[PDB]
DNA sequence: CGACG
DNA sequence: CGTCG
């Protein structure tokens, strides 16, 4: 269950959010934390945003940033290790977990190294076409566009859901289906090993793929250690 | 239609009407998966006199102050209706003149809300009875009442409540089986979008709880029979003489005759009520006000096939007095084939009781309504296929005409009398010895509307043993 | 929900 | 359309 998770963290989707303390605008593409609060204008939660420093200036006792913050595992590993610290500020199994976490770090840095060149060389419409060409579902927002592109290129082109056939997307804990079983409900099917095919790059994105130096290092989505 | 007060123009402007349609949309949105209980009222308001128009929007959650509104004076009715229709589209996904509405995800859903010197020469007790059963005042108290919790958005129309009742039939059949949690989640979504409920900021619940499901179904059946008896309440437009007493008396097609209170049959009925009134589980005494021997048109002849069928008995049937009018106009009915069968203790069919207490408990007479109604019926219970524990059924066993749910408490079998060759069980509550059973008092059930023959109608007074009766009972 | 770039 | 309130 998402459980709302009022504490929230992500990169600034726009440069319009005003910090509720200093009232200054939060620049675009900047690490920012918010708290989800029930607005009195409409029946729907809304994020009160703060600068990274201003958020911790107002006092918070976040004991487990990973589980209590939605999107924590979706950031850069460096900004993560920064939040993990700023929040509070065995004999063999120990090394096992340490090495698997090193693998997690490698995977995170890899995905970000991807997205960098991804948007550096490609336009938004190019990413849209990449997603289209793999039976995917074009999301809303450049950030989500690049997220799904990286997902499909790393872990394989996602295939339709088994029940509603709607495309699923990676969540903090597991892959959740964004399809609508019926016009009244949303599909809640959640699994960690969905059925996928291999990503496909057209001849258009062949020289562009070489510009990306597509390594095609196959792997599997590492999921949180929690439970 | 009405005019939302958040605009404040109810005294300065009225809602518009063109081409028969009216411009007041009441869109809902319920998502239990996340807990969204949103609403949206959209109106196009025209000044009472001048040609001045506004578009009023209001949104938020149900019952709570969370939300907002906005009034936008429009240039002319043309632009006003354009904006109104495009808003309806943007919100609910469908068009204003969409005969067939097709729900879309993340979109709202519209809700239908209903709006809008002579002298009789009859015996007087019957006229009092009529004033009671055709009590337009209580009918309006039932339908046209605020009770925000029941109707957080408005008095829904009949078709809305009937669709909700059908979806509840589906919910019941899903509860009986091991249906998927997602199917019941969708059932809940649709049933709460169709019928709004003030749950505050609490996440709307799922219909997993069967007892609350049967309770909401009781509420829906109440409102449904209410609107039905209201449709029967109307319909007259001729014979403007002899007071409406005769009008609504003949609207039943029944021959009602006030049985003389001092008569023998009346004395036997009084003894029946006295003995079978188990104050246990009944915090109210009963007083026999009036007796009415009723001969329903047609029911007399359709009962002849079973007139010779042995084991005929006089039994109690009791429901809300509001329905009694229709119950006399059409005779005792059985649940429709499309209604759910799991809710019924022993499936669909005419229910009866040998203990007046149990049947009276269904009149739902409140403290403010000490008067209740109940019916005595000559039902020809052919052969009682007895059932201790509850059991929904479909097939009448071979050579069996009726079901008998057995409770430990029964009328004294020795104390019975053959009135017109019909067994009357006017005994006091004895311990039948029946063990390993579910019922408290016995339930008698038939499965043929012609098997019954309503003989008497009792006006009863539910003297609730309260402080008043308490003072009267110690001096 | 609406409001605005 | 895609953010923010
Ligand atoms: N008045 C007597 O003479 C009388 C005497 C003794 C026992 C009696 N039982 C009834 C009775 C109960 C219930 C019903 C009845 O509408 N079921 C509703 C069950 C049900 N769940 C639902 C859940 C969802 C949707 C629809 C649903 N219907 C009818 C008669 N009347 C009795
Ligand atoms: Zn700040
Ligand atoms: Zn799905």
């Amino acid at each position: 269950e998402s459980s709302d998770k009022l504490y929230r963290v992500e990169y600034a989707k726009s440069g319009r959010a005003s910090c509720k303390k200093c009232s200054e605008s939060i620049p675009k593409d900047s690490l920012r934390m918010a708290i989800m609060v029930q607005s009195p204008m409409f029946d729907g939660k809304v994020p009160h945003w703060y600068h990274f420093s201003c958020f911790w200036k107002v006092g918070h006792s976040i004991r487990h940033p990973d589980v209590e913050v939605d999107g924590f595992s979706e950031l850069r590993w460096d900004d993560q290790q920064k939040v993990k610290k700023t929040a509070e500020a065995s004999k063999k199994e120990k090394d096992k977990d340490s090495k698997l976490e090193k693998a997690l770090k490698a995977q995170n840095d890899l995905i970000w190294n991807i997205k960098d060149e991804l948007k550096k060389v490609c336009s938004t419409n190019d990413l849209k076409e990449l997603l289209i060409f793999n039976k995917q579902q074009v999301p809303s927002g450049e950030s989500a566009i690049l997220d799904r592109v990286a997902d499909g290129m790393v872990f394989g082109a996602l295939l339709p859901c088994e029940e509603c056939s709607g495309q699923l997307v990676f969540k903090s804990d597991a892959y959740y289906c964004t399809g609508d079983v019926t016009a009244w409900t949303k599909c809640m099917v959640k699994t960690q090993t969905p059925n996928r095919k291999e990503w496909v790059t057209p001849k258009e994105f062949r020289e562009i793929s070489y510009l990306k130096k597509l390594k095609v290092k196959k792997q599997d989505r590492i999921f949180p250690p929690e439970t | 239609a009405a005019v939302d007060p958040d605009s404040g123009l109810e005294h300065s402007a009225h809602v518009l009407e063109k081409g028969g349609k009216v411009f007041s949309a009441t869109l809902g949105l319920v998502d239990i998966v996340k807990g969204t209980n949103s609403y949206y009222k959209l109106q196009l308001l025209e000044d009472d006199k001048e040609n001045r128009y506004w578009i009023f929007r209001s949104w938020g959650r149900v019952g709570t102050v969370i939300g907002s509104n906005k009034l936008e004076q429009m240039p002319s009715k043309e632009d006003a209706i354009e904006h109104f229709m495009k808003l309806y589209e943007e919100k609910t996904g469908n068009a204003w003149h969409s005969k067939n509405f097709t729900k879309y995800p993340k979109k709202f859903y519209p809700l239908e809300i209903d709006y809008g010197g002579t002298k009789s020469k009859l015996p007087k007790p019957v006229q009092d009875l009529i004033k009671m059963i055709f009590d337009v005042e209580s009918m309006k108290k039932a339908m046209y009442e605020i009770d925000l919790q029941k109707m957080p958005l408005g008095k829904l129309s009949k078709r809305q409540i009937q669709a909700a009742y059908s979806i509840l039939s589906e919910v019941q059949q899903a509860v009986s089986q091991g249906s998927s949690d997602s199917q019941i989640l969708d059932l809940s979504n649709r049933f709460y979008t169709l019928i709004p409920h003030d749950f505050g900021m609490k996440k709307p619940p799922l219909l997993n709880n069967a007892d609350s499901v049967q309770a909401k179904a009781e509420m829906l059946d109440n409102l449904l029979d209410i609107e039905v008896a209201y449709s029967l309440l109307r319909g007259g437009s001729d014979d403007s003489s002899k007071d409406p007493i005769d009008v609504n008396y003949e609207k039943l097609k029944t021959d009602i005759k006030v049985v003389d209170r001092d008569s023998e049959e009346a004395e036997i009925i009084r003894k029946y009520v006295k003995n079978t009134h188990a104050t246990t589980h009944n915090a109210y005494d009963l007083e026999v006000i009036d007796i009415f021997k009723i001969e329903r048109e047609g029911e007399c002849q359709r009962y002849k096939p079973f007139k010779q069928l042995h084991n005929r008995r006089l039994l109690w049937h009791g429901s809300r007095t509001t329905n009694f009018a229709g119950i006399l106009s059409q005779g005792l009915r059985i649940a429709p084939p499309e209604a759910p069968v799991t809710g019924y203790m022993f499936g669909k069919g005419i229910y009866f009781a040998d203990m007046v207490s149990k049947s009276a408990n269904y009149c739902h007479t409140s403290q403010g309504d000490p008067i209740g109604l109940i019916l005595l019926g000559e039902v020809a219970l052919g052969n009682m296929y007895e059932l201790k524990h509850a059991s929904h059924i479909s097939k009448l066993p071979k050579g069996k005409h009726s079901v008998k749910g057995l409770g430990k408490t029964t009328p004294d079998p020795s104390a019975n009398i053959s009135l017109d060759g019909v067994d009357v069980p006017l005994g006091t509550g004895i311990s039948s010895g029946v063990n390993d059973t579910s019922l408290l008092y016995n339930e008698y059930i038939v499965y043929d509307i012609a098997q019954v023959n309503l003989k008497y109608l009792l006006k009863l007074k539910f003297n609730f043993k309260t402080s008043l009766w308490l003072e009267h009972h110690h001096h």
